[PDB]
């Protein structure tokens, strides 16, 4: 291979590995935030479902 | 064959004969032998090989690397930068060793040319060597097997610092 092709290659490597290890350094970001404030798609445990409720007139009336 | 700007030699100075003496020199009837016997059988020789040559003339040329931006233009951790300034930086690392060479080659063609009369008609040589061997070790002594454009920048900075704070001390 002459050095041009590899050289670019090279390049072209490098590009791929660099972006892959930002995006590394991201998502320990997010999950960290994530898993801190409960606000994302992620760390995301559940809670009652409020359609369980009935919400007919009861037997009684306070409540 | 070569550059003689870059590997100088000063003109010649060969004595002529000038004998005192009746008896004849043998190393004179030694060097026409030679040369009958030697010098143009193997002329000879490469005079045929230099014939099949010129039917056959093509080429190959010296490769030229374009300039790109040095390690001092890249942002940080900005490898495709980065990368094309460390290889750079690399070939002319590897320029500069053989510069230096250069006028090794030089110093050393002196000292044996100029006999027992070196010590004084090498100065000339002994100069460039001398301040060459200390540019070559200012840009890149030290830095270990692990060396790099960001290293030699490095300690570019830490010696800049120190000139300009001395500089200042006066």
């Amino acid at each position: 291979d002459g050095p041009e092709k590899n050289y670019e290659r090279t390049m072209a490597i490098l590009q791929i590995e660099a972006e892959k290890a930002e995006l590394r350094l991201k998502e320990l970001e997010v999950r960290r935030l994530m898993r801190a404030r409960g606000d994302g798609p992620w760390f995301h445990y559940p809670t009652i479902d409020k359609e369980l409720i009935d919400h007919s007139p009861k037997a009684t009336p306070d409540n | 064959s070569w550059d003689k700007d870059v590997y100088p030699e000063p003109p010649r100075r060969t004595p002529a004969p000038s004998p005192q003496t009746s008896l004849p020199n043998p190393i004179t009837y030694l060097t026409k032998a030679f040369d009958l016997l030697v010098d143009r059988p193997v002329t000879l020789v490469r005079e045929f090989i230099e014939r099949q040559h010129a039917k056959n003339k093509y080429y190959y040329y010296h490769r030229e690397f374009r300039r790109v931006p040095d390690i001092t233009e890249c942002q940080e951790k900005d490898v495709l930068c980065m990368f094309e300034a460390e290889m750079q930086w690399r070939r002319d690392y590897k320029v500069d060793q053989e510069i230096v060479n250069i006028i090794q080659e030089r110093l050393k063609a002196c000292q044996q040319r100029e006999g027992e009369s070196h010590r004084q008609n090498c100065a000339k040589e002994l100069e460039q060597f001398t301040q060459v061997v200390k540019a070559y070790q200012d840009r890149y002594h030290d830095l270990g097997a692990h060396y790099s454009a960001r290293k030699c920048l490095a300690k570019q900075k830490q010696r800049m610092l120190a000139e300009r704070k001395a500089a200042k001390e006066a």
